[PDB]
């Protein structure tokens, strides 16, 4: 299974892909980095970090990009963040290779409580430790640091969390450029398949060297 | 009803809600190491 | 003994912080050296309470009475790129270099009342066609005279 | 003679938890309307857990914006319980929620938590009589999404009660 | 020096572990960098 | 044809999210007024941002101070040069951990520098001073943090151009570090941001370019000083905002755990920066209040921002 | 110094009543009580 | 709007520390009745001022002054604003509510002089009126602080007689969530009971009663 | 050790069996330790309580 | 006038 | 230290004071503990960061002509706390983190195969075995990415094929719970005189 106009990026021994799309004057880029720790199983039931992903919808017309941190649930898909960028899709915005988009700017409001309807079911967030410096040994990494990670809003919690009906109509209004939860039912599978792929070359990598 | 108010089931039903946050909300999972 | 919310309920009404500065600012009439705990009371007033003008209009009413010229106009120049309306009760009490506004609302001057009226009318036409900085400034040059 | 106090090395963070006597707390059994899996007994699983996606969150007490208690009466005559909500594949769970629901992307993103982690909908002991606590583990497909632990094994609707017995049911 | 031998065991205080806090020994404010402007 | 009525679904939202956003703050048609910052502290916040800087310059040492200066009545030295970093950062601790009884965790740096003025005369070579731009450029980097409306320190580094010398040329046995040499590899400037001044009300109009004048005045002393070319190593060392700054300064000593250190050390370091410094309490109050106040705003742009972008959709579709 | 938790530096003990003598204390003994080693610049002293 | 969390710093109490230091102690607060359907000045944070409050003229009392006044029942406006005004009440005289505590400390010729109508005597009626009848209410406490043996109140005076929709607009101080409150800035207390004041038993939306002592129920085990 | 015996079924999981009462008064030993003193032997497969 | 004041802050821009 | 041009005289005085009992208590050693062989200790004086370095020839068979050495660099990263969160939060666990190089024969992140270990209560704990640079499977896998680069699965829940050989490539390196000591051991002197010229650095500033 596939989207109708997304072309897949992906090269062996980094754990990121890129989806790509253009229609018309507008260009629609989803960035996902896969966790190297563990991920959570496609059924859901039975450390199990979700597949969180970074969506860049480019408008010319408005003058705007806006950023949308998505994260993929059971194949569905959530929205935690919509940002905003100056000008078109630059190279530097985009998370690949380790160098970090745009920084020092506003993340946005929270669109959904789903974080605190994680803490009623008793599942562990990314923050593991209350102490920062504890989680910055393993620095440059969103998934074991979220102190720096772009994608959890640097461990900022916002003031604001946007009204129900209000934020239905920003889930809608992505929808129609491609990030609906088709895309991410298959980021949700591909996330699985280079999971594997890179832990099947890693092991042969080492199997050589001793 | 004359003196109290109130009925023992709507007594119990209210002493249940008054305190729902201090009583459970976490499983407190995790592991305590020793650090002396 | 009985709680509201947090936000109703450590929420002082305006009229007690008009009050309780106009209060202070007759003090600093007195002794201008009362400036220095005014301006630690202020810097508590203002991170506790809510900034309305009325207790940023009896701030520069504080300021005026210890003597200090220039921020005084300065903390009005604010309210006015803020477009906040000097208060008409401190611009008749910065008029009245007198009248320590605890027995003024209680009614123990029973004279003067007209002279109250006049100033808070004067200081309603003052502000109909200029700022608040120049209903404080015309408030000033009174109270120094 | 100074004896030490016996401790240990690892010892796990619910063994922190307060007692008034410091001691085990009492495990009162469940009414006797519990006893036998009927339709009036299967959705008080599924309307404890709504209630929880819908009251105040944490120590702040953040309450959630979404009433997911709204979607309870709609969800319960349909015949759909909360362990036959996790027997519904993605596919039938878009059926469910954009037809039958009509759940908006934010009160979907409220509820995706409970569904993802496969929660058991098992009434677990408590030292009162009316029981408000659900089985918060993660389901296996192996038992049934029933977490399989405490007892809770394959049918298991109410701890300390009979199995689902699903030829009535 | 022993541990019978201590200040700390002339008072209540412990061996070894987590410093008592809320004791009257803890709760001296000391300068010891001012003392040899005052008792020299 | 269904997209115009999306993008207009949208925009009416965000326009009506908008008008009573504004409608909850104002009071009787005057707007929300911000929070006062304290005497002489002169903050700047970019549009479009998520931090907002403060400044300060206490002439003549510390004893121009607010503590120092007040007295009772009817009865030279190097200036300072002070600086407070305040990004959007403040998070609940209980939530992840039930055990922390932390109602508010809030992160903002601190960087003091100090300069040697021509108008003193007493100790004018007594000692060569390390603070100063031609002599090492030393500054001190204290993180700070909002503990429940209490000001609470998380490290005091001590960085000068000798660290941003050794990290770039002998961090390793012969070479830097290969994360901080690649790091400075990779920093593009950003896009110049309409910063807004919230600054202290009795100097908001004595200067305006002052702390664009202190800015420069360090950056030109320190480029051109004893140490030439490790400067662009210093600057991203000094870096308070984003990922490459806080690893660089990671990769420098950090300062020893504070509660490891004495009782005698920790009240007098308290009463050097909250009473000498006058980085006080009630600015640590303040900054919590300034990063809520400034959420606001950026939470009405961010509502601007929705509007303009689905009605430039709908127009076009 | 700096400490280190769970690690304290044992002290011999001066002999004299203990850190607090219970039978009683002499006048030189409590005049260094009462002239305490604080920080002169915040501290006032008085007396009549 | 958007649900902006609040900086005040109450919480609940944990699962791992026990219950302590009860000579404060916060419980949850619930009256009989509720009281915000009611006029504002007969609600429960006002009860003291229940015989302060003044009688009330109707609708149809209202009609019959206008039709048929009498020579010393003084019909008095209390709107400030002069922007939402529209309309004239008959019979009616302008006292503005914001100068009330002023204007009755005036003589009989300074009145004539700072108003345009004779003062009224201490012993006739008087009608106040307002948009909602809340600016009329708190003139008639200051018409009764002075001794004015008749003062009566319209509650709902323009928007009932010339059929508009408007308010008072009394902004009932609360404050803004950036602004935190005294007890947590502050050394006025000592630190077990700053803990346990700042403690609150469910959520702070709701009203709560601190407990100045407690005694443990030892009859209950 | 100090046990009860119960003369009614109580299993670990629920309590629904195939035993009556006169069954189980037999089987979990009541009946045994009712009429036995002691120096007697007790069953260590019959569930012992507190 | 905030709008106003945004698009003189180049927060609302122009077509590209 | 007049008062009048001095206002710090609570610092200070307070600073030099610690300045001397740091020297005159007689439990720190002036001489770094001494490393096992082979190990070359560089420090930087004003970083938190202390490499170690050494040469190292494998044992290879006979049927192999000639065997190439190895580079072996261990790096060390101080350990950061945070007291703001104290007496709330619970104390942190010592524990002492580094990084084992090996580079087959000019830097450190280009062909080399890293290994990050944790020394904690008295024992090593291998983390994650990270590569950088291509290397040969059974085809050609590089990982040019040095900071989010693939560190590879965790070993508690690696396959016990690799786990077993990883232990002997360990052991033949001889790095164990013993050399694991000295990392725990070097960090406390380098960490000792990091704190003494914090404090000197700190009182010619705070002077100034
Ligand atoms: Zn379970």
């Amino acid at each position: 299974h596939l989207p109708f106009n997304f072309d897949v990026c992906y090269e062996l021994g980094s754990r990121e892909f890129t989806l790509f799309s253009s229609v018309g004057s507008t260009s629609v880029l989803v960035f996902c980095n896969v966790s190297s720790r563990r991920l959570r199983s496609v059924k859901g039931g039975q450390d199990r970090s979700p597949v969180v992903f970074s969506a860049f919808v480019s408008m010319p017309t408005s003058g705007l990009t806006i950023e949308a941190l998505c994260c993929s649930s059971l194949g569905l898909l959530v929205v935690d963040g919509v940002s905003f960028h100056q000008g078109p899709l630059t190279e530097s915005m985009i998370p690949q290779d380790a160098h970090p988009g745009p920084e020092g700017h506003y993340q946005g409001p929270l669109l959904n409580q789903r974080s605190l309807a994680e803490m009623v079911v008793n599942t562990r967030g990314c923050i593991t430790s209350v102490d920062p410096f504890r989680q910055q040994e393993s620095f440059f990494d969103g998934h074991v640091n979220p102190w720096n990670a772009r994608s959890l809003r640097f461990g900022h919690v916002p003031v604001h969390t946007a009204k129900p009906g209000f934020s239905d109509a920003l889930c809608h209004f992505l929808e129609v450029f491609g990030v609906n939860d088709e895309l991410a039912f298959f980021v949700e599978d591909f996330a699985h398949l280079v999971h594997r792929e890179e832990e099947t070359a890693w092991t042969n990598v080492l199997k050589t060297m001793m | 009803m004359t003196v109290h108010g109130t009925s023992l089931p709507s007594t119990y039903r209210m002493h249940k809600d008054i305190n729902k946050a201090q009583r459970n909300d976490r499983k407190l999972s995790g592991n305590r190491f020793k650090v002396l | 003994s009985l709680q509201n919310p947090p936000e109703e309920q450590f929420a002082l009404p305006s009229v007690l912080l008009r009050t309780l500065l106009c209060m202070a600012a007759y003090h600093c009439t007195l002794d201008a050296d009362y400036f220095t705990t005014c301006q630690m009371l202020f810097g508590r007033m203002e991170q506790q309470q809510q900034t309305t003008p009325e207790v940023l209009s009896a701030w520069v009413y504080c300021c005026t009475a210890s003597g200090r010229v220039d921020e005084a106009l300065t903390y009005a120049k604010y309210m006015a790129d803020c477009s906040a309306p000097f208060d008409v009760t401190v611009f008749s009490l910065m008029q009245h270099p007198s009248l320590n506004p605890i027995e003024v609302e209680d009614g123990s001057v029973p004279h003067s009342a007209k002279g109250l009226l006049l100033q808070r009318r004067l200081g309603n036409r003052l502000h109909t066609a200029y700022r608040s900085d120049a209903v404080a400034a015309h408030g000033m040059f009174v109270y120094y005279a | 003679k100074v004896s030490k106090v016996p401790t240990r090395s690892v010892i796990p963070a619910d063994a922190l938890r307060y007692h008034p006597r410091y001691s085990v707390p009492r495990k009162m059994v469940l009414s006797n309307t519990f006893n036998v899996v009927g339709e009036n007994n299967r959705y008080t699983s599924l309307k404890l857990i709504l209630e929880k996606l819908s009251g105040h969150v944490g120590r702040r007490q953040y309450k959630m914006l979404c009433n997911l208690e709204k979607h309870y009466d709609k969800l319960k005559d349909e015949g759909i319980d909360w362990h036959e909500l996790k027997w519904l594949s993605r596919e039938e769970l878009i059926v469910l929620f954009d037809k039958v629901l009509h759940l908006t992307r934010t009160e979907r993103a409220a509820l995706l938590p409970a569904i993802e982690a496969k929660v058991c909908g098992v009434l677990r002991q408590t030292d009162s009589r009316h029981s408000t606590v659900v089985c918060m583990n993660r389901g296996n497909a192996n038992h049934g999404w029933r977490c399989g632990r405490n007892g809770h094994t394959n049918d298991v609707y109410f701890e300390g009660k009979a199995k689902a017995n699903t030829a009535a049911l | 020096i022993a541990y019978e031998d201590s200040f700390e065991y002339e008072e209540y205080i412990p061996a070894g572990g987590s410093p008592l806090a809320h004791h009257w020994t803890e709760m001296t404010p000391s300068f010891s960098y001012l003392e040899d402007e005052f008792f020299g | 044809v269904s997209l115009r009525t999306i993008a207009e679904s949208l925009g009416a939202a965000a326009a009506a999210e908008l008008r009573a956003e504004v409608e909850r703050d104002t009071r009787d048609g005057v707007a929300a007024i911000p929070p006062l910052p304290p005497l002489g502290w002169r903050v700047r916040h970019p549009s479009g941002s998520n931090y907002f800087v403060m400044t300060r310059t206490l002439k003549n040492g510390v004893q121009s101070a607010e503590l120092n200066n007040r007295r009772y009545r009817s009865v030279s030295r190097a200036d300072v040069h002070l600086t407070v970093f305040a990004p959007f950062r403040v998070y609940d601790p209980s939530l992840h951990d039930p055990t922390v009884d932390i109602c508010e965790w809030s992160s903002f740096d601190l960087v003091v520098q100090k300069t040697v003025p021509d108008n003193m005369v007493a100790n004018k070579l007594l000692q060569p001073l390390s603070c100063t731009p031609q002599d090492g450029a030393l500054s001190m980097y204290v993180c700070l943090a909002s503990v429940n409306s209490e000001m609470r320190i998380r490290s005091i580094q001590l960085l000068s151009m000798k660290e941003a010398q050794a990290l770039v040329e002998h961090a390793c046995f012969g070479n830097g570090e290969p994360l901080f040499l690649e790091l400075l590899r990779r920093r593009g400037r950003r896009r110049p941001l309409v910063e807004r001044r919230f600054d202290d009300p009795r100097l908001r109009y004595e200067e305006v370019a002052q702390p664009q004048q202190v800015a420069d005045e360090a950056a030109v002393a320190c480029s051109s000083s004893c140490y030439g070319p490790y400067y662009p190593a210093f600057e991203m060392l000094m870096d308070s905002c984003g990922s490459a700054g806080e690893y660089s300064r990671a990769l420098c000593y950090g300062g020893p755990y504070v509660s490891e250190l004495s009782r005698e050390l920790c009240d007098a370091l308290l009463d050097y920066i909250k009473g000498d410094l006058g980085v006080s309490d009630q600015l640590c109050e303040y900054v919590c209040q300034m990063q809520f106040f400034l959420e606001q705003e950026e939470y009405m742009t961010w509502l601007g921002q929705v509007q303009h972008v689905a009605n430039a959709v709908s127009r076009t579709a | 110094a700096r400490r280190k938790w769970g690690q304290k530096t044992w002290s011999p003990t001066a002999t004299n009543g203990g850190a607090a003598p219970a039978n009683g204390v002499s006048a030189q003994e409590a005049l260094q009580i009462a002239y305490r080693p604080m920080p002169p610049s915040q501290t006032v002293e008085y007396e009549e | 709007q958007a649900d902006r969390r609040t900086r005040h710093h109450m919480m609940v109490d944990g699962q791992i520390n026990p219950r302590e230091w009860f000579n404060w102690h916060p419980k949850e607060y619930q009256p009989w009745y509720f009281d915000r359907h009611k006029f504002l000045y007969e609600q429960r944070q006002y009860a003291q001022f229940h015989h302060l409050l003044c009688h009330q003229v109707y609708l149809k009392d209202m009609l019959h002054l206008m039709r048929y006044p009498e020579p010393y029942t003084h019909i008095i406006d209390c709107r400030t604003s002069t922007q939402k005004m529209h309309r004239w009440v008959p019979h009616s005289l302008w006292l503005p509510r914001d100068e009330v505590e002023y204007a009755l400390q005036l003589s009989a010729d300074e009145f004539l002089d700072m108003y345009g109508f004779r003062k009224p005597d201490k012993s006739d009626d008087v009608i106040l009126l307002s948009h909602n009848g809340i600016y009329s209410e708190q003139a008639g406490w200051e018409w009764k602080k002075q001794f004015f043996q008749h003062v009566y109140n319209y509650r709902g005076g323009t928007n009932e007689l010339f059929g508009e929709s408007y308010s008072d607009m009394n902004v009932s101080d609360v404050l803004s969530p950036w602004k935190g409150p005294f007890p947590q800035s502050g050394v006025f207390v000592d630190k077990w009971s700053k803990r346990k004041v700042l403690t609150r038993t469910g959520p702070f939306d709701r009203q709560y009663e601190m407990q100045d002592f407690a005694l443990p129920d030892l009859e209950l085990e | 050790v100090s046990g009860r015996v119960y003369r009614r079924f109580y299993g670990d999981r629920n309590r629904v069996s195939a035993h009556s009462t006169m069954r189980w008064q037999h089987i979990g030993g009541w009946k045994l330790l009712k009429r036995i003193r002691r120096g007697s032997l007790f069953p260590h497969n019959v569930p012992l309580y507190a | 006038d905030k709008i106003e004041k945004w698009k003189a802050e180049g927060l609302l821009p122009e077509d590209y | 230290l007049p008062p009048s041009d001095f206002p710090e005289n609570a610092l200070l005085k307070c600073i030099e004071k610690e300045i001397e009992d740091e020297a005159l208590r007689l439990d720190k050693e002036e001489c770094p503990p001494p490393p096992p062989t082979g190990w070359e200790m560089y420090h930087a004086p004003g970083t938190s960061v202390f490499y170690g370095r050494r040469w190292w020839l494998p044992a290879t068979a006979s049927a192999e002509t000639r065997a190439t050495p190895e580079r072996h660099t261990i790096r060390v990263q101080l350990t950061k706390r945070d007291p703001s969160l104290d007496p709330e939060c619970d104390v942190r666990g010592e524990h002492f983190p580094f990084s084992f190089f090996v580079q087959r024969a000019l830097g450190l992140y280009d062909q080399s195969i890293e290994v990050r270990a944790d020394f904690v209560d008295g024992e090593l704990l291998v983390d994650n075995v990270v590569f950088h640079g291509t290397f040969k499977t059974g085809e050609e896998v590089r990982y040019n990415n040095i900071f989010n680069g693939y560190p590879g699965p965790n070993l508690d829940e690696a396959e016990e094929e690799v786990l077993d050989g990883l232990q002997a490539w360990l052991a033949e390196r001889c790095v164990d719970d013993q050399f694991g000591e000295f990392v725990g051991q070097y960090s406390v002197w380098v960490e000792q005189q990091e704190y003494e010229m914090w404090l000197k650095r700190l009182r010619d500033f705070v002077a100034a």
